[PDB]
């Protein structure tokens, strides 16, 4: 998923 | 080669605190993103925790949401995960493992370390009792005889069990693990035997249990 | 959090044939789909990602398709090392969630176990309790009813059976099942026996306490 750890 | 080694998992009792390590070697730790998987005796896979760049990006799994926290040292080559609030239902072994990166998105884990045990009770750590399942002289099976040694009450996990120091491997079944409810685990390992070897063959079972320091060797004689 | 499903959850099949495994998702994850082989020991190995793309150093024979709902992961012809668990990973959202798996075993001939039964050791009851012993050695296949009874009586709730990986060799299966009792409670009964269920034959193996 996104990488930054957020939900998309 | 890429390894992935973790530490730092053993015996924790509810509502303790347990901090696990993984050192990652044959690639540029910083370069990756990485994610804690975790799966319970004879369960299936359970996402845990990721981590991008930093201790800034991380996301969890709901079960662990609020009692874990992922971070990362990348002077260390390191990830840990903090684990408070530990319930029963969290022991379990715990892999880390490499995530593949492109184009912003985190698609899988390519690969992954040897993983933890980590064990969540209020027992206490106990070596085994080791008693034998000794064969019967009178040979009731077509001429074959069963033997073995049952391993009981011992604590946490895991147990090894090897015959005749390694000697005697062909029939040989050992089980995994029962967690008893009196919150003990036990196991038996079995071979078959010519029933014509149990006057001249000597068998030994050896029972090695690490979390105790303890290694049982019994002599199995015939009844 | 998005469901994945994966059915069969057990596949018997003999070497060399095609093996044709499926994930189905809850909701739409695309081809954002990964999917794992775990052998027993062991630690999960990545095999497919992108829902189709073979990772490093998978064999050919293994090729993963699918898109949206549906996915399957196809082993065009099954080797011995193939025999194990595989799990799919969806990768569309957080938080990630795994498929319960799909275990493909050797399927082989039926084979009935050898019954061999422990009374307690003499060494044990000197503590108090006492455990009985039942092995099923060598059997396929792995479903099996195994029922205790002491003088003649059906236990329940007093027993726990352990289950083997599949044999290398042979493609069977061995299981235990033990009955723990106290010393007091054994030495109220005379005859121990363990009755093995496969198909519509039952077989009991039995001692006298005494002898």
């Amino acid at each position: 998923q996104p990488a930054d750890g957020n939900p998309d | 080669q890429v390894q992935l080694v973790e530490s730092g998992g053993g015996l924790v009792k509810p509502g303790g605190s347990l901090r696990l390590s993984c050192a990652a070697s044959g690639f540029t730790f910083s370069d990756y993103y990485m994610s804690w998987i975790r799966q319970a005796p004879g369960k299936g896979l359970e996402w845990v925790s990721y981590i991008g760049s930093s201790n800034t990006y991380t996301s969890y799994a709901a079960s662990v949401k609020g009692r874990f926290t992922i971070s990362r040292d990348n002077a260390k080559n390191s990830l840990y995960l903090q684990m408070n609030s530990l319930r029963a239902e969290d022991t379990a072994v715990y892999y880390c493992a490499r995530e593949i990166e492109r184009s912003g998105w985190v698609r899988g884990n390519d690969y992954w370390g040897r993983g933890t045990l980590v064990t969540v009770s209020s027992a206490s750590t106990k070596g085994p009792s080791v008693f034998p399942l000794a064969p019967s002289s009178k040979s009731t099976s077509g001429g074959t005889a069963a033997l073995g040694c049952l391993v009981k009450d011992y604590f946490p996990e895991p147990v090894t069990v090897s015959w005749n120091s390694g000697a005697l491997t062909s029939g040989v079944h050992t089980f995994p693990a029962v967690l008893q409810s009196s919150g003990l685990y036990s196991l038996s390992s079995v071979v078959t035997v010519p029933s014509s070897s149990l006057g001249t063959q000597t068998y030994i079972c050896n029972v090695n249990h690490k979390p105790s320091n303890t290694k049982v060797d019994k002599k199995v004689e015939p009844k | 959090e998005i469901v994945l499903t994966q059915s069969p959850a057990t596949l018997s099949l003999s070497p060399g044939e095609r093996a044709t495994l499926s994930c189905r998702a809850s909701q739409n994850v695309s081809t954002y789909l990964a999917w794992y082989q775990q052998k027993p020991g062991q630690a999960p190995r990545l095999l497919m990602y992108d829902a189709s793309k073979r990772a490093t150093g998978i064999p050919a024979r293994f090729s993963g398709s699918g898109s949206g709902t549906e996915f399957t992961l196809t082993i065009s012809s099954l080797e011995p090392e193939d025999f194990a668990v595989y799990y799919c990973q969806q990768r569309r959202n957080w938080p990630l969630t795994f498929g319960g798996g799909t275990k493909v075993e050797i399927k082989r001939t039926v084979a009935a176990p050898s019954v061999f039964i422990f009374p307690p050791s003499d060494e044990q009851l000197k503590s108090g309790t006492a455990s009985v012993v039942c092995l099923l050695n060598n059997f396929y296949p792995r479903e099996a009813k195994v029922q205790w009874k002491v003088d003649n009586a059906l236990q329940s709730g007093n027993s726990q059976e352990s289950v083997t990986e599949q044999d290398s060799k042979d493609s069977t299966y061995s299981l235990s099942s033990t009955l723990t009792l106290s010393k007091a409670d054994y030495e109220k009964h005379k005859v121990y026996a363990c009755e093995v269920t496969q198909g519509t034959t039952s077989v009991t193996k039995s001692f006298n306490r005494g002898e």
